[PDB]
């Protein structure tokens, strides 16, 4: 539903964010895509983590 | 010297004012189930288009 996700966000009028320390045992975070290249290495979104 | 008053002309005005005032007061319509006007959460476009 990306419409009401647009609306949501657009009305509250920021995009400040908080880092919080989540447990996530025994898995690989980060991970990186070849279609996202930050600079000249491969990457991923910066607040959203793909745990492999 | 003296003062007295014309009873035609006021009670014409009279009538007349009486007569809006009739067509103006009392006459209300009846609306029974409508939609939701206050909301607690925000949930996206469909809540948007109600308060719109
Ligand atoms: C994270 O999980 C480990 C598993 O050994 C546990 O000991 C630890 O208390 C957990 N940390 C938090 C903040 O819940
Ligand atoms: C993931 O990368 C971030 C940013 O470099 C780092 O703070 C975090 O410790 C990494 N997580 C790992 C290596 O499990």
């Amino acid at each position: 539903d990306y419409a009401s996700l647009r609306s949501l966000v657009a009305s509250s009028g920021t995009l400040e964010f908080k880092n919080e320390s989540f447990n996530w045992t025994g898995v690989k975070q980060n991970g990186t895509s070849s279609a996202c290249i930050r600079g000249s290495s491969s990457s991923f979104f910066s607040r959203l983590n793909w745990l492999t | 010297r003296g003062q007295a008053a014309d009873l035609k002309s006021t009670q014409a005005a009279i009538d007349q004012i009486n007569g809006i005032l009739n067509r103006l007061i009392g006459k209300t319509n009846e609306k029974f189930h409508q939609i939701e006007k206050e909301f607690s959460e925000v949930e996206g476009r469909v809540q948007d288009l109600e308060k719109y």
